[PDB]
C-alpha cells in the first residue's frame, strides 16, 4: 500500500550471553517512553508497545531466554508522493486520451502521444529513485505507474489504426461490407449524431 | 512550376553532395579516432627508455 | 608467534596514501626465529594516490604506484632491500587473487629507490601498470553514438517534402545530449587533457549539429519562393548543369 | 526540522541545545558570559574579523536562553539546559538563476500555442506537449534538491506542479480548437448555435 | 543474465595470528538420536530469520578448505568457508523497467502501418530510439562496469537499438520512395512489375 | 604522546581535525633539540568567490596557532617564508600561482600582557578550465548557434517550432549536466551560469519571434488587412538595404 | 506501401524471435542443483551425514 503504507517495526533487546536463570530483564513501562519524542515528517507513530518473552528450548530445559520487544505501528504521511509522484502520472493519464480528439488531418496525433510516452519516460527517473526497489511485491505506486505506461501504449498502437483507417482510399483498399454497417450504419445512431453521416 | 522544379532540383543536388560529404567526413573521422584508440598498448616494459 | 605491538618494529607506511591512513590494517603477529629473524605479514586496506592518464580514457593504461618506506628512520638507521628469496615483482598468488573485472594487470614491478643525492631516506617503490577493459564502454557509448552518426548521415537522404528531416537531425542531437549526461557520471574531471571519448562524444554532436545546418540550407534551397527569388545564372550552371553529372543525378527530360 | 513551506525563499529555526550529560540542574547549573562591559552575552557569539558567511545562509539572529524544568514534585530533581535559536536565511540565487527563472520562461511558452494556426503545419501540440516534456525534466532535477518530509508542500513542487496543471489545460484546450477549427461539411454538420455564440455574440459582447 | 541472474558468494574464515601448526579448524558438531554429524550449512533460524527484500538464498552449505601445496606453518593452509548461492527476485526490475523497455521496443514496428502521408513516422522510430537512450542511462548507474559479459538487459537494450536504428533508416528509404515524382524519377516497367504486382499478390495485401 | 608538545589548532578548520591526530615518532638531537613532522589532512574554510568561475582564482588560507598558549609563554616562528613544496604532487585541476606564510600578534584590551600569536599560510591557485570547457561551454556555443538557425528556416517547411522547441530541449537536458558538473552556491553567479541563462533567454526570445513570424506568414487575406505602415516598412523601404526581389 | 508491408513481415519476426531468444536464456537461468559441481551432497541439514 505505498505510499499509504503502514509498517510495524519492532526492536528486540535481550541480554547476549546471560540467561533468564541469571539474568532476568523487565519491561518498566507496558508502552515506549515518548514524552521527548521529536516530530517526524514522515511518518506518524499510531501505537507503540513492550512486551516480554520467554523462551525454552527443548534441548535447555532449566534455562529460559528472556527478551523485550518493542513494536511501533507508523504510517507514512504520503503528501510528498501524492504531490511529486501520483499527479503527474494523472496528468499524464488524462492527456493519454486527449488524442482520440485531435483530427487525423492536423499531422499531430503521433506527436502527442510519442511525447506524453517520452515524459512517462523522463518520469521514470524519478519514480525508481523515489519508488523502494525491493521484489517483495509491487507498490501501488508502481502498480498505476505501469497501468499508466500500458495505457499510453495501447492508446500510441490504436492511434496508429485509426490513421492508417482514415488514410484509405479507393486506389488501396475496397470498404467491406461490414465496416459500413457497423460504423457507418449502427453505432451512429446511439451518438452525438452532430456529425454527418 | 517550372521554376519551382529548378529550386527542388538544385535542393536535391546540394543534398546529395552533403550526402556524400557526410559520408566522407564522418568515416575519416570515426577511422582516425578509433585507430588512435586501438594502437594506444601497454608498455612493452615496466621502465621504457624516455 | 608474538603480538606485534611487544617487539619493535620497522615503521614501515604507504606514503602515497590519498585518505591520511598510512598504517596497515590489523597489526596480527610476527614469527619470531631462534635467530632473531623476524618476519611480519600484516594485512593492509591501502588508498594511494594515482594520477590518472586520461587521454585516452576508457581505452587507457594507468601506472599506479604504492610507496613503502620507513616514517622516521634515516638510510643510516634503518636499510630497505626489495624482499625476495631473486623476484622484484608483486606477489600474486594464481589461485586465491580476486581478479578485477575492469582492470587487467600487466606489470607488477617492484624497485628500491635510494636517497636523491642525515635524514636521507630509502623508498620500496611497487609498480601496477593496469589496462582498462572497455567493454562496457563500448555497449554503453560507442555503439549508440555510431548509431545516432548513422542516422545523423540518413538525413540527407529524406526527401524534403517529407517535412521529417528536422525532427530526426534534432532529436538525434537530443540523444546525444542524453549519452553527455551518461558520461558525466563516469569521466575523470581534470583538466591535462581530454578523454577520446570526450573527444569523439564532441565530434558527433558537432557532426549532429552541421547535419541540422545543412538541412536547413537544403530546406531553404527546396522552399524557396519562385517568384521572390530569382535563380542566379552561377546557380543554375554549377548545380544543374556541371554537378549532377559528377554525383550521377539525371535529371529526367 | 525544515520547514519546506516556502522553500527556496525560506528561514530556518535550528536549535543548539547543550546541558550536563550527567548532573542535574541542582548539582551544576548555568549562566551566560559576561562581556567587558558586564553585559550579559545571551547569544551566539560570532567574531566579525574572521567570519565567512556560508555562501547559502545567512544567520539573522541567534538568541539564548537558560531554561530550568521537571522541578515538580513528581518529577524530582530540576533539569536545566541552554538553548540556542540560530534564525538562518536562505539567499535564493541558486534557485532563481538555475532552476525557477528557466522554469517560468519555458512554462510561459505554452500561452504562444494560442497564437500559432490551428492548420496540420501550425505545430500547435509541439509547443504544448514538449512544454509538458521539459517541465518533467525539471520535475527530475527538483527532486535531486527538495526536502523529502510531508508536513507541507514546498513553494518550488507547488509552482512547478501548478504550471503542469496549466499547460495540462492548455494541450486539452489546444486540441478542442484544432478538433473545431479542421471540421469539414463532409463529416460535421454547421452547428448554427454555437456559430451564433462565436462569431456574432462575443465580438459584440466583446 | 542480470535480471535474471543468481550470485555465488562467499565468507572465508581463517586465523592470521595462529597457523594450521598451532590451531586446527573444524565444523561444528551436533547430534540426533545419540548419533553425531557435522553442521555442514549456515545456521538459519526458520522463525525469525527475515528474509531479503531481492535475494533468496537457495544454497548455503559450509566446508573445511586446506591447501595440500601451502606449508602447514602459512596462514593460508586452512579456512572454513561459508558460501551463499543467492538467487535475485527479478519482480522490481521486470515491472519497472523491463516490460516498459520491451514495450516500447516493439511499438517502433508500429510505423510500418502508418502511411507516410502522416508525416510522423520518423519522429515515432526516433522517438523510441531517444527512449531506449533514456533506459540505458538508468540502467548505467546499477551495475558495475566489468567486462566478464554483456547483462542480458544489456543485449537486449542493445540489439533493440540497433534494430531501432535499422527501422529508421528503412523508414527514410520508404519516404524517399514514395515522395518520388516523375520530374525527380524514373519509375521503370520492372519495378511497377515486381513491387505492384508481383510482391502484393505474394503478401496478401488489399 | 610521552613528550610535552605544541598544540598547534587549524583556527579556521571546516569539517576536519583541529589539531594533530596522527602521533608520529619525534628525532631527539642530544642537544635537546626536538624535530615532529607529523602529517595531517587539513580541511580549512575559506572564502570562494565564483564570480569568474570557471576562469576563478583562489586565495585561500590555513591559519595555526597554540589554541591553549599565548605568545608569553610559547612563542610560533615560521622555518620559510614560503610553504615548501619541494614534495608537492602536480594538480589536474589547479595550479598554485603563489604561496606565502605570515606571522602576526595581537593583543586584546582585556588582556595587554598575553599577545595571541599565529602563523597564517595562504595560496593563490587558479583552476584549470580545460574540463569545464570542452563539457560545459562548447555545447551551448553549439545550442545558442543552433537558436538562430530557424530564421533560414522557411514556414513552409512545417519544422520551425519543431527546430526550436528541440534545440529548448536539448538545452534543457543538458541543464541536468550542468547541475551536476558546476557547483552550487548562491554567493555570486558563476560566469557559466551567466552564460546559460543567456542561452536560454536566448531560445526563448527565439521561440517567441519565430511564433511571431509564423503568425504573420499566415495571416489570413481575408479576416487581416494589411496595414499601411507594414506596406511602408517591409515590402517598400527595407528591401533596399536587402538584395532580394520585391513582390 | 508495398516496402513497409514487406518490412512489417520481415522486421517484426526478427524483433520477436530475438527478443524472445535474448529472454529465454535468462529466464531458464536458474542455480544448479547441487552448490558444487561434481559432488553429490546437497549440504542441506535434511541430509545429515553421520559419522
Ligand atoms: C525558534 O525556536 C525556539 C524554540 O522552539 C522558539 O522559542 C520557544 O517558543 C515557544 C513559543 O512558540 C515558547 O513556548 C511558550 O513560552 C511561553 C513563555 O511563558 C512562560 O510559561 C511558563 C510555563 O511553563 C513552561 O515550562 C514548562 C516546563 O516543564 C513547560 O512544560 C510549559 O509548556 C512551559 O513552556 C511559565 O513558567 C513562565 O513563567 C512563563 O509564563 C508560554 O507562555 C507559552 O505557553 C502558551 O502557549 C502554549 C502552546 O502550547 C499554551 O499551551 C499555553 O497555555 C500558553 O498559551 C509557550 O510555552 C518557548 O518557551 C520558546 N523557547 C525558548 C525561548 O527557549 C522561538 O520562538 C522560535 N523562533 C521563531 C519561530 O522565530
Ligand atoms: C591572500 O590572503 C592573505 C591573507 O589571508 C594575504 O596575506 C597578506 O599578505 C600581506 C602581504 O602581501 C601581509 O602584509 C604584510 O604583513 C607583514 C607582517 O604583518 C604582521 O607583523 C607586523 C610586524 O612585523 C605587524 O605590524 C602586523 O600587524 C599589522 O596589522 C594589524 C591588523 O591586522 C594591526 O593591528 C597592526 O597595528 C599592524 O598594522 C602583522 O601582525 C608585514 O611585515 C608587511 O609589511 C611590509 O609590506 C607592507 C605592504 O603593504 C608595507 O606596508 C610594510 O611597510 C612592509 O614593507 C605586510 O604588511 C598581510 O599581513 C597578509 N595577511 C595575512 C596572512 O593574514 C595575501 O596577500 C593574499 N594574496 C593575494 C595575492 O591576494
Ligand atoms: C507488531 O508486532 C508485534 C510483535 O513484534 C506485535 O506484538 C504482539 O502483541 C501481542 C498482544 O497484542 C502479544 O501477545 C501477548 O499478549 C498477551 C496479553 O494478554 C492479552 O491477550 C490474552 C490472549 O488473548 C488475554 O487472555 C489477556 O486477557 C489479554 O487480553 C500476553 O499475555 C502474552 O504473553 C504470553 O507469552 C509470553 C511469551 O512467551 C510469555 O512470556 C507470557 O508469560 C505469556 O505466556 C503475549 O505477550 C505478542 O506476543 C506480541 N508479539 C511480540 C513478538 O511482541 C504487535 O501486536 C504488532 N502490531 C500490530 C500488527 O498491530
Ligand atoms: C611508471 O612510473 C614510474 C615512476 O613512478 C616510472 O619509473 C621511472 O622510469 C624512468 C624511465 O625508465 C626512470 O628514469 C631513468 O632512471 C635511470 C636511473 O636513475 C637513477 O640513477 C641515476 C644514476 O645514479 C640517478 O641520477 C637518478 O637520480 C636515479 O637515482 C636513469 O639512468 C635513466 O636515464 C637514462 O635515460 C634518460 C632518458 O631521458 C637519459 O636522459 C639519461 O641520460 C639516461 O640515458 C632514466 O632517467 C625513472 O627513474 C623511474 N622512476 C622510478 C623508478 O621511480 C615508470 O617508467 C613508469 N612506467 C611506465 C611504463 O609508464
Ligand atoms: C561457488 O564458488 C565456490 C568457490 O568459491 C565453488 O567451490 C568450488 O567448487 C569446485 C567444484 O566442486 C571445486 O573444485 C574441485 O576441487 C576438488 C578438490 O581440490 C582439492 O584437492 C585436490 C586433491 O584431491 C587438489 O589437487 C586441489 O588443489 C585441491 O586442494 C577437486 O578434486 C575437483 O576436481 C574435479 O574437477 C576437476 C575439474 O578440472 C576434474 O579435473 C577432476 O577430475 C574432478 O572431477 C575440483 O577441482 C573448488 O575447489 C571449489 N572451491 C572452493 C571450495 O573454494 C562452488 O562450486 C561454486 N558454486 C556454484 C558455481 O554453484
Ligand atoms: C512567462 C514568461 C515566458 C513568456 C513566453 C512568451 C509570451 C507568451 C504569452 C503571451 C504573449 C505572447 C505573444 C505572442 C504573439 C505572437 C504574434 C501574434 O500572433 O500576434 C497576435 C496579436 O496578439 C495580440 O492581440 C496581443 C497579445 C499580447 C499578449 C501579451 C501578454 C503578455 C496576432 O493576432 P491575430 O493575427 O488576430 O491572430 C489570429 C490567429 N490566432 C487566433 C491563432 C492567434
Ligand atoms: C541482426 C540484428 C542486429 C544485431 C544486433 C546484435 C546486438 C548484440 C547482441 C548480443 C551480443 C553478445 C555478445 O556475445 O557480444 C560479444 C561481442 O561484443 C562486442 O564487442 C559487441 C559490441 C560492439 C559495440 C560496437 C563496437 C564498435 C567498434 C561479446 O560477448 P562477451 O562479452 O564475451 O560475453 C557476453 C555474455 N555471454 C558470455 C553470455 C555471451
Ligand atoms: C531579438 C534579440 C534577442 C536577444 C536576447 C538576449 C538575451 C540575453 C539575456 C541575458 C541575461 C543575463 C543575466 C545575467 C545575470 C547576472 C547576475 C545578476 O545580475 O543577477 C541578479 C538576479 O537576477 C535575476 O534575478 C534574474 C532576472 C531574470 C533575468 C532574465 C530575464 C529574461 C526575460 C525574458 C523575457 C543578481 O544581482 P547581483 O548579485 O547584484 O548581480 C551581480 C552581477 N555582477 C557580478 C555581474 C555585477
Ligand atoms: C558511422 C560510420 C560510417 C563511422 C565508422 C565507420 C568506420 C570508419 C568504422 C566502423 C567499424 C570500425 C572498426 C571496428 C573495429 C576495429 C578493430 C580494431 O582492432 C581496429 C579498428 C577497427 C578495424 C575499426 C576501424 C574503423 C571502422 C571500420
Ligand atoms: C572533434 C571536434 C570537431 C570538436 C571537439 C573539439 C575537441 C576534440 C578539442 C577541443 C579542445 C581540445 C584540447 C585543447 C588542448 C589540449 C591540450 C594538449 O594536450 C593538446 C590536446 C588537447 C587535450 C586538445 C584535444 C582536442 C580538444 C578536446
Ligand atoms: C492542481 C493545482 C490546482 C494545484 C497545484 C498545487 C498543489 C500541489 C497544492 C494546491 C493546494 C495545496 C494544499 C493546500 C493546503 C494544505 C494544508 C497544509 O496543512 C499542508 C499542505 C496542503 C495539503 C497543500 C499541499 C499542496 C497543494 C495540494
Ligand atoms: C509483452 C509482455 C510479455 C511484457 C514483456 C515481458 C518481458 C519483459 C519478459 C522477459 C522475461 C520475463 C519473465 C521471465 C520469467 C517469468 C516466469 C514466472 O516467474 C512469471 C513471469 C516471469 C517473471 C516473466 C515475466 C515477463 C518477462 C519479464
Ligand atoms: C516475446 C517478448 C514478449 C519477450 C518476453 C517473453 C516472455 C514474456 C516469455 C517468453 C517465454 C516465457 C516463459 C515460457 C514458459 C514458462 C513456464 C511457465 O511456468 C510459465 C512461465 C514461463 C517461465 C514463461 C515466462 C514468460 C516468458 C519468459
Ligand atoms: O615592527 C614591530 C612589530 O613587528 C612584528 C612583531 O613580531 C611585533 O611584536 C612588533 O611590534
Amino acid at each position: 500500500h505505498f505510499p499509504f503504507d503502514e509498517q510495524n517495526c519492532s526492536m528486540k533487546l535481550g541480554t547476549w550471553t546471560y540467561d533468564g536463570s541469571v539474568v532476568a530483564i523487565n519491561p518498566e513501562s507496558d508502552q515506549p517512553d515518548l514524552s521527548n519524542f521529536m516530530e517526524s515528517g514522515e511518518w506518524v507513530i499510531k501505537e507503540s508497545r513492550g512486551w516480554k518473552h520467554s523462551v525454552t528450548y527443548s534441548c535447555c530445559p532449566d534455562t529460559p531466554y528472556l527478551d523485550i520487544t518493542y513494536h511501533f505501528v507508523m504510517q507514512r504521511l504520503p503528501l510528498y508522493f501524492i504531490v511529486n509522484v501520483i499527479i503527474p502520472c494523472l496528468l499524464f493519464s488524462f492527456l493519454t486520451g486527449l488524442v482520440f480528439y485531435l483530427p487525423t488531418d492536423s499531422g499531430e496525433k503521433m506527436t502527442l502521444s510519442i511525447s506524453v510516452l517520452l515524459s512517462l519516460t523522463v518520469f521514470l527517473l524519478v519514480i525508481v529513485e523515489l519508488i523502494p526497489s525491493t521484489s517483495s511485491a509491487v507498490p501501488l505506486i508502481g502498480k498505476y505507474m505501469l497501468f499508466t505506461m500500458v495505457f499510453v501504449i495501447a492508446s500510441i498502437i490504436i492511434t496508429v489504426i485509426v490513421i492508417n483507417t482514415h488514410h484509405r482510399s479507393p486506389s488501396t483498399h475496397v470498404m467491406p461490407n461490414w465496416v459500413r454497417k457497423v460504423f457507418i450504419d449502427t453505432i451512429p445512431n446511439i451518438m452525438f449524431f452532430s456529425t454527418m453521416k | 512550376d517550372a521554376l519551382k522544379e529548378d529550386w527542388q532540383f538544385v535542393a536535391m543536388v546540394v543534398d546529395r553532395l552533403f550526402l556524400w560529404t557526410f559520408i566522407i567526413f564522418t568515416s575519416v573521422g570515426t577511422l582516425v579516432i578509433f585507430l588512435d584508440a586501438t594502437y594506444h598498448l601497454p608498455p612493452p616494459d615496466p621502465f621504457p627508455s624516455r | 608467534r608474538i603480538t606485534a605491538e611487544s617487539v619493535w618494529l620497522p615503521d614501515v607506511v604507504l606514503l602515497n596514501n590519498n585518505d591520511g591512513n598510512f598504517d596497515v590494517a590489523l597489526d596480527i603477529s610476527v614469527v619470531v626465529s631462534s635467530d632473531g629473524s623476524v618476519r611480519w605479514q600484516p594485512p593492509g586496506i591501502y588508498r594511494s594516490s594515482c594520477s590518472i592518464q586520461v587521454t585516452y580514457f576508457p581505452f587507457d593504461w594507468q601506472n599506479c604506484t604504492m610507496v613503502f618506506s620507513s616514517y622516521s628512520y634515516d638510510s643510516s638507521e634503518v636499510s630497505l632491500q626489495t624482499g625476495l628469496g631473486g623476484h622484484q615483482e608483486i606477489h600474486i598468488h594464481e589461485g586465491t587473487f580476486i581478479e578485477n573485472g575492469q582492470w587487467e594487470i600487466i606489470h607488477k614491478p617492484s624497485r628500491l629507490i635510494q636517497p636523491p643525492g642525515e635524514g636521507q631516506r630509502q623508498e620500496v617503490i611497487f609498480y601496477l601498470i593496469i589496462r582498462r577493459k572497455p567493454l562496457f564502454y563500448l555497449v554503453n557509448v560507442i555503439a549508440p553514438c555510431i548509431l545516432i552518426t548513422l542516422l545523423a548521415i540518413f538525413v540527407f537522404y529524406l526527401p524534403p517534402d517529407a517535412g521529417e528531416k528536422m525532427g530526426l537531425s534534432i532529436f538525434a542531437l537530443l540523444t546525444l545530449t542524453v549519452f553527455l549526461l551518461l558520461l558525466a557520471d563516469k569521466v575523470p574531471e581534470t583538466s591535462l587533457s581530454v578523454p577520446i571519448i570526450i573527444k569523439y562524444l564532441m565530434f558527433t554532436m558537432v557532426l549532429v549539429t552541421f547535419s541540422v545546418i545543412l538541412s536547413v540550407v537544403v530546406l531553404n534551397l527546396h522552399h524557396r519562393s519562385p517568384h521572390t527569388h530569382q535563380m542566379p545564372l552561377w546557380v543554375r550552371q554549377i548545380f544543374i548543369h556541371k554537378l549532377p553529372l559528377y554525383l550521377r543525378l539525371k535529371r529526367p527530360k | 526540522a525544515v520547514e519546506v513551506t516556502y522553500f527556496p525563499f525560506d528561514w530556518q529555526n535550528c536549535s543548539l541545545i547543550f546541558r550536563s550529560q550527567t548532573y542535574n540542574a541542582e548539582e551544576v547549573e548555568f549562566t551566560f558570559a559576561v562581556d567587558n562591559d558586564g553585559k550579559t552575552i545571551n547569544k551566539i557569539d560570532i567574531d566579525t574579523e574572521a567570519y565567512t558567511e556560508n555562501g547559502e545562509w545567512a544567520i539573522d539572529f541567534c538568541p539564548g536562553v537558560i531554561r530550568r524544568h521537571h522541578g515538580g514534585a513528581t518529577d524530582g530533581p530540576g533539569e536545566t539546559d541552554v538553548i540556542y535559536s540560530l534564525i538562518i536565511r536562505r539567499k535564493p540565487l541558486f534557485y532563481v538563476i538555475n532552476i525557477i527563472v528557466p522554469c517560468v520562461l519555458i512554462s510561459g511558452l505554452v500561452l504562444l500555442a494560442y497564437f500559432l494556426p490551428a492548420q496540420a503545419g501550425g505545430q500547435k501540440c509541439t509547443v504544448s506537449i514538449n512544454v509538458l516534456l521539459a517541465q518533467t525534466v525539471f520535475l527530475f532535477l527538483i527532486a535531486q534538491k527538495i526536502p523529502e518530509t510531508s508536513l507541507s508542500v514546498p513553494l518550488l513542487g507547488r509552482f512547478l506542479i501548478f504550471v503542469m496543471v496549466v499547460a495540462t489545460l492548455i494541450v486539452m484546450n489546444c486540441v478542442i480548437v484544432l478538433n473545431v477549427s479542421q471540421r469539414t461539411p463532409t463529416t460535421h454538420a454547421m452547428s448554427p448555435r454555437l456559430r451564433h455564440v462565436l462569431l456574432e455574440l462575443l465580438p459584440r459582447l466583446l | 543474465y542480470f535480471p535474471f541472474d543468481w550470485q555465488n558468494c562467499s565468507l572465508k574464515f581463517s586465523s592470521l595470528k595462529y597457523t594450521a601448526k598451532e590451531i586446527t579448524l573444524s565444523l561444528k558438531q551436533d547430534a540426533k538420536e545419540n548419533r553425531t554429524y557435522p553442521v555442514e550449512w549456515i545456521i538459519i533460524d526458520p522463525e525469525g530469520f527475515t528474509e531479503n527484500g531481492e535475494w533468496e538464498i537457495v544454497h548455503r552449505p559450509a566446508r573445511v578448505n586446506v591447501d595440500p601445496r601451502a606449508p602447514l606453518d602459512s596462514p593460508s593452509r586452512q579456512d572454513i568457508t561459508f558460501y551463499l548461492i543467492i538467487r535475485r527476485k527479478p519482480l522490481f526490475y521486470i515491472i519497472n523497467i523491463l516490460v516498459p523497455c520491451v514495450l516500447i521496443s516493439f511499438m517502433v514496428n508500429l510505423v510500418f502501418y502508418l502511411p507516410a502521408d502522416s508525416g510522423e513516422k520518423t519522429s515515432v522510430a526516433i522517438s523510441v530510439l531517444l527512449a531506449q537512450s533514456v533506459f540505458l542511462l538508468l540502467i548505467s548507474k546499477r551495475l558495475p562496469a566489468t567486462s566478464m559479459a554483456i547483462p542480458l538487459i544489456g543485449k537486449f537494450l542493445l540489439f533493440g537499438m540497433v534494430l531501432v536504428t535499422m527501422v529508421v533508416v528503412i523508414c527514410v528509404i520508404v519516404l524517399n520512395i514514395h515522395f518520388r515524382t516523375p520530374s525527380t524519377h524514373v519509375l521503370s516497367e520492372g519495378v511497377k512489375k515486381l513491387f505492384l504486382e508481383t510482391l502484393p499478390e505474394l503478401l496478401h495485401m488489399s | 604522546e610521552k613528550i610535552w608538545r605544541p598544540d598547534l589548532v587549524l583556527y579556521n578548520n571546516a569539517d576536519g581535525d583541529f589539531a594533530i591526530v596522527k602521533f608520529t615518532k619525534v628525532l631527539l638531537q642530544y642537544t635537546g633539540h626536538i624535530t615532529w613532522t607529523p602529517p595531517a589532512i587539513f580541511k580549512s574554510y575559506c572564502e570562494i568567490i565564483v564570480t569568474h568561475f570557471p576562469f576563478d582564482e583562489q586565495n585561500c588560507s590555513m591559519k595555526l596557532g597554540t589554541w591553549t598558549y599565548d605568545g608569553s609563554v610559547v612563542a610560533i616562528n615560521p622555518e620559510s617564508d614560503q610553504p615548501d613544496l619541494s614534495n608537492f604532487m602536480e594538480s589536474g585541476e589547479w595550479v598554485i600561482k603563489e604561496s606565502r606564510g605570515w606571522k602576526h600578534s595581537v593583543t586584546y584590551s582585556c588582556c595587554p600582557d598575553t599577545p595571541y600569536l599565529d602563523i597564517t599560510y595562504h595560496f593563490v591557485m587558479q583552476r584549470l578550465p580545460l574540463y569545464f570547457i570542452v563539457n560545459v561551454i562548447i555545447p551551448c556555443l553549439l545550442f545558442s548557434f543552433l537558436t538562430g538557425l530557424v530564421f533560414y528556416l522557411p514556414t513552409d517547411s512545417g519544422e520551425k517550432m519543431t527546430l526550436s522547441i528541440s534545440v529548448l530541449l536539448s538545452l534543457t537536458v543538458f541543464l541536468l549536466v550542468i547541475v551536476e558538473l558546476i557547483p552550487s552556491t548562491s554567493s555570486a553567479v558563476p560566469l557559466i551560469g551567466k552564460y546559460m541563462l543567456f542561452t536560454m533567454v536566448f531560445v526563448i526570445a527565439s521561440i517567441i519571434i519565430t511564433v511571431i513570424v509564423i503568425n504573420t506568414h499566415h495571416r489570413s487575406p481575408s479576416t487581416h488587412v494589411m496595414p499601411n505602415w507594414v506596406r511602408k516598412v517591409f515590402i517598400d523601404t527595407i528591401p533596399n538595404i536587402m538584395f532580394f526581389s520585391t513582390m | 506501401r508495398t516496402v513497409d508491408r514487406l518490412c512489417l513481415f520481415v522486421v517484426t519476426p526478427v524483433m520477436v524471435v530475438g527478443t524472445a531468444w535474448i529472454f529465454l536464456q535468462g529466464v531458464y537461468n536458474q542455480p544448479p542443483p547441487q552448490p558444487f559441481p561434481g559432488d553429490p551432497y546437497s549440504y542441506n541439514v535434511q541430509d545429515k551425514r553421520f559419522i
